[PDB]
């Protein structure tokens, strides 16, 4: 990113926004743990699913 | 020799497509600019949806 | 590329099997002119050898 403009670019899927009336939740493949981090409206990582 | 025709069904004439990937003829395009995701190069033929 | 700002304005390059076109200047022959090539390669960076 910081060099070349864009090409096929990859992401830590560090979030997926799911806002509602109150708070938010997210189901986000965090490519810096290497696993599916799933968070909730309580705030916390509730599951963490390998690979 | 330098012509082509693509044929498709009577309904899937829209959403008909063709994928071109021009392929390297030098090994060493791979090196350190494989991470560009244009080592081998990527384009397509398409028919737009119109109303 | 985006790796090279303004210091680059001097560089001859080729890569691998991809073609460098050459200028084999020659005047001193008759009929078919055969040519042999010698290339001389060398490797930037320290060289430890495993044997």
């Amino acid at each position: 990113a910081k060099t070349n403009p864009s090409a096929i670019l990859s992401l830590s899927t560090v979030n997926i926004t799911v806002v509602g009336l109150g708070g938010k939740a997210s189901v986000y493949y965090n490519s810096t743990s290497g696993q599916t981090v799933i968070t909730n409206i309580y705030g916390q990582t509730v599951a963490t699913l390998s690979g | 020799q330098n012509t082509l025709i693509y044929v498709v069904p009577n309904g899937s004439f829209v959403g008909s497509n063709i994928k071109l990937t021009y392929t390297t003829t030098d090994y060493a395009v791979l090196h350190y600019f494989y991470s560009t995701g244009q080592y081998k190069v990527f384009k397509t033929v398409s028919v737009p949806n119109v109303t | 590329l985006g790796s090279l700002s303004s210091e680059a304005y001097y560089h001859p390059v080729i890569w691998g099997r991809a073609l460098i076109n050459t200028t084999l200047i020659d005047t001193y022959a008759s009929g078919s002119v055969p040519f042999t090539f010698q290339l001389n390669y060398s490797v930037p960076g320290p060289l430890t050898i495993n044997m």
